[PDB]
C-alpha cells in the first residue's frame, strides 16, 4: 500500500528546510 | 469586512516594519530549561522569564553559522517581519536581542507540540479535522500575503497546536517582503512548487501550492510526492501527476487538483478572485470563516496539558552549552537585528 511505502521510506521523520 | 480589517492590519504592520523593535531583553533575564528543537545554525529552548514566571521558546542562532550558510538576509527578514506582524494563528515574538555570539528571538511557548508529531502518531486526520487546520492557514496566508509577505515553508513541522487546539505558525526563516517576483531556492522538498524547482521567478502562489501539499498530507497521512531522496521527489512534483487515496471525498480531490496546479493561470489563490476561489469552494462550505478567526469553533483535538513548562509533546535533544564569546562576532552583518 502507499501508506506502507511511506512508512518504510527514509522521510517519515522531521524534514529539514533546504536552500541554495 | 475582510478588506477593511486587512486595510488596518497593514497600517499596524507598516509602522513596525519601518521602525523595528530592537534590544528588548537580555539573556540573563531567562532561565534555560530544555531544548525543544535543533537546526543547522541554531536551536530553540524552553526558558522561564524570571520577572514574570512566563515560559517562552527562545530561538538562539549562532551568528557565525548564519554567515557560513549565507542566511544573513533571511534572518534579518525573519526578525523584522515577526516583530511587525499580529494575527491569531502566528506565534508571537515577545523579545529579541543579540550578544557577542548569538541572536535571540523569544517567542510564545506552545506546549501542545508540532502538528507533525500528532499527525505521524495518529496516522491521518479526518476531513473535518484537516479542514479545521486548513482554514486557519487560508486566513493566515490571506493576512500575510496582503502585507506583501511570502512565507515559504509551510509544513506540519512548523505548525504548533495551542491549548485551545488551534494552530500557531512558526519558522519565519524564509519569509520575505516582496512585491513581484523572487528567485531564492528555499523551502522543504515535499512542499516545493514546480516553479521553485525549475528555477523560475515565483511569487505568493508557491504558498498556495504548499497548502495543497499540507491538506493532502493531513488527510492522507503521507505527502502527495514522496521518495527516499529529494531529487526523486522533485521529478514527481514536476511530472504533472498526483494520485489521491480512495477515502478522499470528491470535493477534497477537486480542491487539491486546483491547488496542486502546475499551471499558474489555473492555480487557486493566484487567479483574479484570489483567496476567495479557495474560501468559496465546496470543500469549505461548512466552514464559518469568522468563527474560525474568532476561535469560537471547537477544535477536533486538544493536546494533553501537564503544566505550563511541560515538554512531553516534544522530543528530547542532546543539550549543549550556550557559549558567549568575549569578542563580538559579525557585528556589521547583524547591525540592524
Ligand atoms: O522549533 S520549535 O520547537 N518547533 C518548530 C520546529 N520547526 C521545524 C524544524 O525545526 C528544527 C529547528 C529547530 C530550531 C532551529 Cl533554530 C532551527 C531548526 C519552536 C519554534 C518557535 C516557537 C516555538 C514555540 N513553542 C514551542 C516550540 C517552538
Amino acid at each position: 500500500t502507499t501508506y506502507a511505502d511511506f512508512i518504510a521510506s527514509g522521510r517519515t521523520g522531521r524534514r529539514n528546510a533546504i536552500h541554495d | 469586512s475582510v478588506k477593511e480589517f486587512l486595510a488596518k492590519a497593514k497600517e499596524d504592520f507598516l509602522k513596525k516594519w519601518e521602525n523595528p523593535a530592537q534590544n528588548t531583553a537580555h539573556l540573563d533575564q531567562f532561565e534555560r530549561i530544555k531544548t525543544l528543537g535543533t537546526g543547522s545554525f541554531g536551536r530553540v529552548m524552553l526558558v522561564k522569564h524570571m520577572e514574570t514566571g512566563n515560559h517562552y521558546a527562545m530561538k538562539i542562532l549562532d551568528k557565525q553559522k548564519v554567515v557560513k550558510l549565507k542566511q544573513i538576509e533571511h534572518t534579518l527578514n525573519e526578525k523584522r517581519i515577526l516583530q511587525a506582524v499580529n494575527f491569531p494563528f502566528l506565534v508571537k515574538l515577545e523579545f529579541s536581542f543579540k550578544d557577542n555570539s548569538n541572536l535571540y528571538m523569544v517567542m510564545e511557548y506552545v506546549p501542545g507540540g508540532e502538528m507533525f508529531s500528532h499527525l505521524r502518531r495518529i496516522g491521518r486526520f479526518s476531513e473535518p479535522h484537516a479542514r479545521f487546520y486548513a482554514a486557519q492557514i487560508v486566513l493566515t496566508f490571506e493576512y500575510l500575503h496582503s502585507l506583501d509577505l511570502i512565507y515559504r515553508d509551510l509544513k506540519p513541522e512548523n505548525l504548533l497546536i495551542d491549548q485551545q487546539g488551534y494552530i500557531q505558525v512558526t519558522d519565519f526563516g524564509f519569509a520575505k517582503r516582496v512585491k513581484g517576483r523572487t528567485w531564492t531556492l528555499c523551502g522543504t522538498p515535499e512542499y516545493l512548487a514546480p516553479e521553485i524547482i525549475l528555477s523560475k521567478g515565483y511569487n505568493k502562489a508557491v504558498d498556495w501550492w504548499a497548502l495543497g501539499v499540507l491538506i493532502y498530507e493531513m488527510a492522507a497521512g503521507y505527502p502527495p510526492f514522496f521518495a527516499d531522496q529529494p531529487i526523486q521527489i522533485y521529478e514527481k512534483i514536476v511530472s504533472g501527476k498526483v494520485r489521491f487515496p480512495s477515502h478522499f471525498s470528491s470535493d477534497l480531490k477537486d480542491l487539491l487538483r486546483n491547488l496542486l496546479q502546475v499551471d499558474l493561470t489555473k492555480r487557486f489563490g493566484n487567479l483574479k478572485n484570489g483567496v476567495n476561489d479557495i474560501k468559496n469552494h465546496k470543500w469549505f462550505a461548512t466552514t464559518d470563516w469568522i468563527a474560525i478567526y474568532q476561535r469560537k469553533v471547537e477544535a477536533p483535538f486538544i493536546p494533553k496539558f501537564k503544566g505550563p513548562g511541560d515538554t512531553s509533546n516534544f522530543d528530547d535533544y542532546e543539550e549543549e552549552e550556550i557559549r558567549v564569546s568575549i569578542n563580538e562576532k559579525c557585528g556589521k552583518e547583524f547591525s540592524e537585528f
